[PDB]
RNA sequence: AUUGAAAAAAAUAAUAUAUAUUAUAUAUAUUAAUUAUAAAUUGAAAUAUGUUUAAUUGAAUAUAUUUUAGUAAUAGAUAAAAAUAUGUACAGUAAAAUUGUAAGGAAAACAAUAAUAACUUUCUC
């Protein structure tokens, strides 16, 4: 009927399969409903008004660069060029890494290079 | 049919008649995928997502600062340009096709507040060669990828058919699998920190992929797969492998900003940058 | 007018940002509805059937009630395939060592030193400095040659003031803002750049790294106001 | 704590149900919800677990929300800004919610979903823009009963029509209905359900029923028929119900002629239009319109142009239809209405 | 020639129907080389894995800071840096 | 309905039952199912009845009665791989060329490549 491969392949198969693997479908009471859509809207209510904080935020960053360029501009010419300058292959350093769960054994290096 | 002639009638009010919702046909399907009495429910927001969460604290705002170019006006990219009405052929005549290009280019914005480059999508793109003579091995891959990314995998079929490689038309061959959100952070990470530093002479990305607007790309061989913790927990359960490749998408206008996105979540780049 | 240099040193966090009372409720709410609509494990397939792993992953799991004539089940019949009642939530309880995660509280933030840059974990760090007045703000320089550029000129006095125990990383050439006023016809063009790896240690008196909570309380009013925007929440 | 203060707030925006609300607001998942009557269901229903302390979280953010709101909202003066202030106050609020979505809308008790209050009115509105109004206008626009009688429409009021006098069942009629002789014998009753902020007190309607449909035979066309025509009809957001009860003799400018289709005439569009009146300033109470009663005339009706004399808006429509049965004849002799006309079967 | 599973029926998944794959998935600690822990969702069960070899021990990603064990307990006597330079006369090549 | 936990009711829709009308309506009750379907000397689980250990429950083990395992793809109204070529209903848009990417090369697959003025809703200064 089936090679062992066959049979191993139809395993792997089924592991990605939702062929009965899946619970019954989430039914709730009407008041459990309610408070479902009380929890999600509020959240996403939460969610947008952090978004317009940090939007806001940059955007004030974004004004205050602005300012500082054409009061340097207005200044110092060299200066502001050097300011300005195409800035392509900009890399960020190795070290500034993304923040893990928990922290290492060593939490800080002060020596380098 | 007394005829084919395809001639949509006009009408006498401004009120958008949504036709799904005036049957009773599908009612499980009047509900959006992210109600919860839809059967399509899936809990989204399930935790707090690592990357995201780092890219809007530290990235986002240095990459802001990168990018302030002072007064950038737009540059506006190559489009269709219009004929001189300097003779009545040009009258009713389509636009001439752009300069170098046959397609249309996109305009090039300067970077502000709301339009600062970000993860937009990561795409799995594994096409197993030998499965033109085994089926058995785009189910392997499928599955492998689906380990990956604990995300539902798409199947590959060769569009195409070519007798010098032994390919045929409509034949299963490996399997894709867009990532989009929290899994795709996930995923990005385990790159960055287990898999890409188990790669013995890796450079980096090369500074000469990508697209021209916002897209970087890079592929993994089947020796690098096994570093994936959920196909190296169970060696025994794996002994073929397959290569991807993988499809990075940023929000990013030009492909240099996106690389210094990439950079910014831990990617190396060595080549030399156009 | 006096070009003058003003530098902020950021230390990026090293940990997660700690969840708010809201979010994480939310969020194990949603873990929940995930498990009970999550899938059966397929243990077939990652337990091979009559192997010593798979036997002890048994033991260590129970199994589910099935139906049996002649007996009322006051919670519905059981409905069960890959042994789990899809009615319910499953669980799947599972050199050689127990990981143990470190404590994401410190030493340093239990005994509040300030000088410390181990102190807050979870949160962006800024630089601060006292001058030979009571007042406190962020790294001043005079920038009198006006040869080299600014934010090069920055690191180079910062790397001066450390003794070279500092590392740091401007993040670029542009200047995030402006500290300017009429007493003193001056303007501080305040630098952006991330500390790496090094101490600082050392005219100014005293220093601290500080969030940007603590840095309200520590600097004037007028100055947070100037200055509350380019520092991060968290 | 705005959400349970009633002192300056209407009673409808809680739940009358007193199970239902200490379901909601309890300290621990311990009770059983209402909703399932039945002991044995309830046994084995299972709420999602942790739903209550995010649950309270939540009422309290929106709760806050809303109180933010309701500072803003009494500051104000003008009174579409208010009522807007008000519906963003509390429409998050869980307990409206239960109300509207799980009571009914059309026959609604005051205590339960009161349209008076903004906030059910602006839902109530949003419910029929989420399927009546557009079934409504599919209606009109299908079978073409905007450009033949009136150019267009803007659906404001919710209009739904009943014949309870006819034959003894309740029923309201579905949009663009094939209604027997015997069914639309006797007249309807209307119910003009208003969504918009509108004066209660000063706003008058008119209702015109219009047959467009019947055959005009020197023309070699069709010409209308104005069926049924009330005038200065008052409306209130609850008390909305036209029935004989209401209207009196003077507000029929032309009281109601039964669909009696002609044999092979075809079918015959009755769509009945509701408008409001033009409300004048500097004048308290509800300003009347007399109507020329010898120049309108009912076998043969300009809609149009008397809505262009009266200065009228269309803000609602309904529509059935009728077609020749038996029945026919009986519902003439009846009335005193002539035997009726029999045409050709061929459209020649 | 070609070895292909051949396809059964398949199952009419109705239209509002559909449901969503939500696998299997365990919270799953990685201990990277150094101490740091991270939690990431995971199909295999195993609750906590220790790596050997990631970016935080790798000189790529920190630039600033058994054949061999074989060979090691087997001149072990000898001790086998002094030996290299004792053997390495670059003369020769 | 009995069982668990610590007077009632007021939508839609479905189901059950009843009746109203030359009207596929209304009334009361209740919220099921939702990816399954025969056949397994062998795997796994439960319950019942025994026996032994620390009246007791856990733990171990025997028999009986069941339940699961036949592990198989679409999870989306799918949308230019291949497949039902006539009806109807609903919805969408192709191709080329270009820039890239593990084996991949001119030629396998995947990604990306015209413009947002005005409008509606949501959050916010």
């Amino acid at each position: 009927s089936l090679s062992p491969l066959a049979q191993r392949v139809v395993t792997q198969l089924s592991v990605m399969s939702a062929s009965r693997k899946q619970p019954k479908l989430l039914k709730l009471a009407r008041e459990d409903l309610i408070k479902h859509q009380t929890i999600e809207k509020c959240w996403s209510i939460y969610q947008q008004q952090q978004r317009e904080r940090r939007n806001l935020q940059l955007e004030l960053q974004y004004k205050s660069i602005e300012r500082s360029m054409n009061l340097l501009q207005e200044l110092s010419p060299r200066l502001f060029e050097a300011a300005n300058a195409s800035e392509k292959g900009k890399r960020f350093p190795m070290e500034m890494k993304v923040p893990t769960d928990f922290p290492p054994n060593t939490l800080w290096h002060y020596n380098f290079r | 049919p007394k005829s084919a002639c395809s001639l949509v009638k006009p009408v006498h009010h401004l009120v958008k008649i949504d036709k799904s919702k005036l049957s009773p046909r599908f009612p499980e399907l009047k509900y959006d995928k992210s109600d919860i009495r839809s059967p399509g429910f899936k809990p989204k927001d399930t935790h707090a997502d690592r990357l995201n969460d780092h890219y809007l604290n530290t990235l986002q705002s240095d990459l802001l600062l990168i990018n302030y170019s002072h007064n950038a006006a737009v540059v506006k990219g190559l489009k269709q340009r219009a004929w001189s009405g300097d003779s009545p052929y040009h009258l009713n005549r389509p636009p001439k096709n752009p300069r170098g290009s046959k397609a249309q280019l996109p305009d090039i914005h300067p970077i502000k507040w709301s339009n600062i480059p970000g993860l937009e999508s990561v795409v799995i793109n594994c096409f197993v060669r030998e499965a033109r003579e085994n089926q058995l091995l785009a189910i392997t891959a499928a599955l492998q990828l689906q380990q990956i990314t604990g995300c539902k995998p798409h199947p590959i079929f060769s569009k195409n058919d070519v007798p010098t490689w032994k390919l045929r038309k409509g034949h299963q061959m490996g399997a894709k699998v867009e990532l989009k959100g929290k899994e795709m952070s996930q995923f990005l990470s385990t790159l960055t920190e287990i898999v890409l530093p188990r790669i013995r002479e890796y450079k980096g990305i090369s500074n000469q992929s990508g697209n021209r607007f916002g897209g970087i790309s890079f592929g993994l061989t089947a020796e690098d797969i096994k570093f994936f913790p959920e196909i190296d927990a169970n060696q025994d359960s794996w002994p073929k492998t397959f290569g991807m490749h993988i499809n990075i998408n940023t929000s990013a206008q030009l492909d240099y900003q996106a690389r210094t996105l990439l950079s910014g979540f831990q990617f190396p780049f060595f080549g030399e940058e156009k | 007018p006096k070009i003058k240099v003003g530098v902020l040193l950021s230390r990026i966090p090293i940990i997660k940002s700690e969840l708010n009372e809201l979010e994480k409720k939310y969020y194990e709410y949603q873990s929940e509805l995930e498990k009970r609509l999550m899938w059966t494990f397929p243990a077939y397939f990652y337990f091979k059937k009559g192997t010593v792993a798979e036997h002890k992953f048994l033991s260590l799991q129970k199994g589910p009630i099935s139906k049996k004539n002649g007996i009322w089940f006051p919670r519905g019949i059981p409905d069960i395939k890959h042994g789990r009642e899809r009615s319910t939530k499953q669980e799947v309880k599972l050199v050689n060592r127990p990981v143990i995660p470190n404590d994401r509280i410190t030493e340093a933030d239990r005994s509040n030193d300030m000088k410390s840059l181990e102190r807050q974990l979870s949160r962006t760090l800024y630089l601060l400095v006292k001058d030979k007045s009571g007042t406190w703000k962020f790294p001043n320089f005079d920038l009198s040659d006006e040869s080299k550029p600014l934010h090069v000129h920055a690191e180079n006095e910062l790397k001066l003031l450390s003794g070279d125990q500092i590392y740091t990383w401007s993040v670029s050439a542009t200047p995030i803002g402006v500290l300017q006023d009429e007493r003193n016809r001056t303007a501080e063009f305040i630098v952006k750049s991330h500390i790496l790896a090094g101490k600082f240690d050392l005219a100014f008196e005293d220093f601290a790294w500080l969030t940007k909570g603590e840095i309200s309380e520590y600097v004037p009013k007028d100055y947070f106001n100037k200055t509350e925007f380019l520092l991060a929440d968290n | 704590h705005i959400w349970s203060d009633f002192t300056t707030r209407p009673s409808s925006l809680s739940i009358q149900s007193s199970k239902v609300k200490n379901y909601l607001f309890q300290k621990k998942a311990s009770l059983d919800p209402p909703s399932i009557s039945r002991r044995s269901n309830r046994i084995k229903y299972s709420p999602p677990e942790h739903i209550d302390e995010i649950f309270r979280m939540s009422y309290d953010f929106l709760e806050q929300r809303s109180s933010k709101f309701y500072e803003l909202a009494n500051k104000t003066k003008n009174p579409l800004k208010k009522d807007a202030l008000l519906i963003k106050a509390e429409i998050n609020n869980p307990e409206v919610q239960y109300n509207f979505q799980f009571n009914n809308k059309l026959n609604n008790v005051k205590d339960i979903i009161d349209y008076d209050v903004p906030v059910y009115r602006h839902l109530g509105k949003q419910h029929w823009e989420s399927y009546g109004q557009m079934l409504l206008m599919q209606r009109l626009e299908t079978l073409a009963a905007i450009p033949d009688t009136l150019p267009t429409l803007v659906p404001r009021a919710e209009v739904n029509i009943k014949f309870p006098f006819s034959t003894g069942v309740n029923k309201w009629i579905e949009p663009g209905e094939f209604l027997s002789s015997n069914v639309t014998s006797m007249r309807p009753i209307f119910k003009i359900q208003e969504y918009e902020l509108v004066n209660v007190e000063k706003q008058l309607y008119t209702v015109l029923i219009v047959n467009p449909d019947v055959p005009d035979l020197s023309n070699d066309s069709f010409k209308t028929a104005l069926c049924y025509g009330l005038v200065n009809i008052n409306l209130t957001y609850n008390d909305n119900l036209i029935d004989p009860r209401k209207f009196h003799s003077s507000n029929i400018i032309a009281d109601y002629l039964p669909p009696v289709p002609e044999k092979n005439a075809g079918k015959q569009r009755f769509v009945v239009w509701v408008f409001r009146q033009p409300l004048i300033e500097d004048k308290q109470g509800p300003n009347m319109l007399e109507i020329d009663r010898k120049e309108l005339s009912r076998d043969d009706f300009d809609i149009r142009q008397f809505t262009k004399k009266y200065n009228l808006t269309a803000i609602g429509a309904h529509i059935w239809r009728s077609e020749w049965d038996a029945k026919v004849a009986a519902v003439r002799e009846k009335y005193g209405l002539p035997p009726g006309r029999v045409f050709s079967r061929v459209r020649r | 020639t070609r070895i292909t599973l051949p396809r059964r029926p398949a199952k009419k998944i109705q239209l509002g129907k559909s449901r969503p794959a939500i696998y299997h998935q365990f919270n799953v600690k990685m201990e990277l080389s150094d101490g740091s822990v991270v939690i990431r969702r995971s199909q295999y069960p195993k609750g906590e894995i220790r790596l050997i070899q990631d970016q935080r021990n790798n000189p790529l990603w920190n630039p600033s800071r058994g054949s061999l064990d074989r060979f090691n307990k087997r001149y072990s006597s000898l001790f086998s840096t002094v030996e290299l330079s004792e053997e390495n006369k670059k003369k020769t090549q």
